[PDB]
């Protein structure tokens, strides 16, 4: 028995951080190729921040006068080729990350194309600029790359076999997909849940979400897809969970209809979750359950999940739930 | 169920020839519509009848174009010796044509070798035809090829086992796609 | 095979449609991308079935081309070419259809020419319909060297077409092998 699973999503979903998790948990020099490219997303992540500083409205400003020296020293080396990397990089990367201005720029993440690996690597700049240093398994999860193709992994559980195919999320990338609509087992299909506030990339316009959403009823409601089920991946809770908790961009103040929701009754919130987290995780879900129950016609189901890609603890977990529901089909 | 039955298999280790009247616009200037078409026809009969005995099966006409893979419908060993003896028939075959028609015109013929997709596309009207990068390929070396001489690949010469005269053919010269993509081409004596 | 007067004769390309196909192994070395095209083309063989299409004869396919004609069905007057206009447009409707559901931005590229063919079998093992004459020619080198998105007319089949209620514009001269120099016009929406 073997079943071919097609991945689907907007860009930066969570599609590749999955099939990452299948080589965690379902497979077996190797790493220290990986390590450049960490780098390099360390690289593009201070840039980002401190460029959209003075493009912002209002424009934001170094509460350290000083780093300026600092601010002219990142824009001076965001083109260069092949960054050499010197151990100035890491040490006036740091001093930027520690003024509370570069900060307050990056809590306004919301209004500029910025990585989600960026939090994560600018806390821990002292551990990769170690010559000797050695990306961790949580590492290698959040490094981003870009996936420009398509890309099989095979992998087996209990001797049933998978082949997992990965595609680019990015507009341009959507044209790929058509190539694995025939003979597939399941779609699964993910979802930033957390990117309810910021646009995408193609057109730096178009909300993140109602890109998801669109796209989603676009495969949903495929013609070639009426057999075919979609596994619905809602991914990034637990920065959704920040999102809400931190109050700071409410979701009514993008999706209106928010404030005209409340929570349903067949809810099973995580222990001791937060009523209003409860409350935002889903209602993402059933914004997309809406598109699933219109059409369909018991020809094909949609089993939703709450997911973070980045957790193996959480990956393991919803992964079974779906090696369960591919029992039929 | 939900995509249309695709009635097409794949099929490696085949032959594709295609060969074009050089020409051909010189002639359809000469002769009225009426003798022209019968003058086509008169000559892709005889095409028809050297391609079943080279073992070579007829995919389309098109125009002043044809071409016929061999190693179909069921692989055949010598399935590019096949298309070189096809060729040199297409050579005779049209001289016998030319002189009695007043005009002199001659055959482009251009090979390749390599896998195939084959079949048949839609619903209605169906005709036999061929898919892969090495047609594309073997469509742009009849091309990039030379009158009365047969353009050959070196796919289409690691299959001849070194049975006929060749001699460098250069292709980048005559054709941007075999340029481009860095082919080396040969003809034969 | 006999001859005719005023046929309507039409090309229609998907040019984009080369760079689309791909050779790898996910898609089964080409075959994934066929399967679209057969999606397409059976789209395009669908229509024929509509009663105001009744007098439309799709001729063949070349590569990833459509070929149909009308008044092939013959013994106001130029009723057929102003169908093969509206037939035309029903292509780009199928195609902008298959663009939504294959995540894709296919353009088609038509050229439309009317005047005297030849229709008629051809080939002795397989005899399969075909139509032969100058009309075609040009028809044909009206959708290579035509635009995206537009229908591309001759002179006179822009005139019939303003004499149906079709507003047309100018693109210029285009080099027609054999037929030297002459003046195409794009229709309007
Ligand atoms: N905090 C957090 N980060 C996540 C989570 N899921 C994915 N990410 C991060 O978001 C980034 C985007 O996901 P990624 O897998 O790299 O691209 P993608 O979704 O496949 O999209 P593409 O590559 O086709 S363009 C990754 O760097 C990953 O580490 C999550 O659940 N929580
Ligand atoms: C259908 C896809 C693809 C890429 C594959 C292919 O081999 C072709 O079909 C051939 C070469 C091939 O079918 C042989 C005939 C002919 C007429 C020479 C084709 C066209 O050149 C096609 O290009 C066009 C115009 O679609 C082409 C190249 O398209
Ligand atoms: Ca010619
Ligand atoms: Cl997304
Ligand atoms: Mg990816």
């Amino acid at each position: 028995a073997t079943h071919r699973l097609l991945l689907l999503g907007a860009g930066e979903s969570g599609k590749s951080t999955i099939v990452k998790q299948m080589r965690i948990l379902h497979v077996n020099g190797e790493k220290a190729t990986k390590v450049q490219d960490i780098k390099n997303n360390l690289k593009e992540a201070i840039e980002t921040i401190v460029a959209a500083m003075s493009n912002l409205v209002p424009p934001v400003e170094l509460a350290n006068p000083e780093n300026q020296f600092r601010v002219d020293y990142i824009l001076s080396v965001m083109n260069v080729p092949d960054f050499d990397f010197p151990p100035e990089f890491y040490e006036h990367a740091k001093a930027l990350w520690e003024d509370e201005g570069v900060r307050a720029c990056y809590e306004r993440s919301n209004e500029y194309q910025l990585i989600d690996c960026a939090q994560y690597f600018l806390d821990k700049i002292d551990v990769i600029k170690q010559d000797d240093y050695v990306p961790s398994d949580q590492d290698l999860l959040r490094c981003r790359v870009l996936t420009s193709g398509i890309f099989e992994t095979k992998f087996q559980v209990d001797k049933v076999n998978f082949h997992m195919f990965d595609v680019g999320g990015q507009r341009d990338e959507r044209r790929k997909w058509i190539q694995c609509f025939n003979d597939v087992t399941a779609i699964i299909f993910v979802v930033a849940s957390s990117s309810y506030n910021m646009v995408i990339r193609e057109d730096n316009q178009t909300n993140r979400l109602q890109e998801a959403l669109n796209l989603f009823k676009s495969i949903w409601n495929n013609r070639w897809l009426r057999t075919i089920s979609v596994i619905l991946f809602l991914n990034k809770q637990d920065l959704l969970a920040e999102k809400v908790l931190a109050g700071k961009s409410k979701i009514e103040d993008y999706f209106p209809e928010f404030a005209r929701y409340t929570t349903p009754e067949d809810a099973t919130p995580e222990p001791g979750e937060d009523p209003r987290v409860t409350r935002a995780k889903y209602f993402i879900r059933d914004e997309f359950l809406r598109i699933s129950t219109a059409s369909g016609d018991g020809r094909h189901y949609c089993y939703p999940h709450f997911t973070c890609a980045v957790d193996t603890e959480n990956i393991r977990r919803v992964f079974n739930d779906c090696r369960d529901i591919i029992q039929r089909m | 169920m939900m995509f249309h039955k695709i009635y097409i298999q794949k099929h490696d280790n085949v032959s594709i020839l295609f060969a074009d009247i050089e020409g051909f616009t010189s002639l359809a200037s000469q002769c009225t519509a009426q003798e022209l078409v019968m003058t086509l026809n008169e000559l892709f009969a005889r095409f028809d009848k050297l391609a079943a005995e080279n073992h070579c099966l007829r995919i389309k006409i098109l125009g002043d174009c044809y071409y016929c893979v061999s190693g179909l419908p069921e692989a055949r060993a010598d399935h590019a010796h096949c298309c070189v003896e096809m060729g040199m028939d297409m050579i005779e075959a049209i001289s016998l044509v030319r002189e009695m028609t007043g005009v002199n015109v001659n055959m482009r013929v251009g090979i390749h070798s390599g896998r195939v997709h084959c079949g048949v596309l839609g619903l209605r009207k169906w005709q036999f035809d061929v898919w892969s990068n090495d047609v594309t390929l073997a469509n742009h070396m009849e091309a990039g090829g030379k009158a009365g001489r047969i353009h050959i690949t070196k796919a289409t010469l690691s299959y001849l086992n070194g049975d006929y005269e060749v001699e460098p053919g250069c292709g980048g010269e005559r054709n941007a796609y075999l340029k481009e993509h860095s082919i080396e081409t040969f003809l034969i004596l | 095979h006999q001859s005719y007067d005023c046929v309507c004769v039409m090309f229609a390309s998907i040019p984009d449609f080369k760079e689309f196909y791909t050779e790898s192994d996910v898609n089964k070395e080409g075959l994934e991308c066929l399967r679209l095209l057969n999606e397409i083309i059976a789209d395009f063989d669908d229509l024929l079935s509509k009663p105001k299409f009744s007098g439309v004869e799709k001729i063949k396919t070349i590569g990833s081309t459509y070929m149909a004609a009308t008044g092939l069905s013959a013994i106001r007057q130029y009723m057929h070419i102003g169908t093969m206009v509206e037939f035309a447009y029903a292509l780009v409707g199928k195609l902008d259809a298959i663009n939504k559901h294959s995540f894709n931005d296919f353009k088609l590229r038509v050229g439309i020419n009317h005047g005297p063919v030849i229709a008629g079998v051809i080939g002795a093992q397989k005899p399969q319909y075909d139509i032969w004459g100058n009309t075609v020619n040009v028809a044909s080198r009206m959708d290579s060297t035509g635009v995206l998105d537009k229908i591309q007319v001759t002179e006179e089949t822009s005139l019939i077409l303003q004499t149906l209620g079709y507003t047309c514009t100018c693109r210029g001269i285009i080099n027609v092998k054999g037929k030297g120099d002459l003046k195409t016009y794009f229709v309007n929406t």
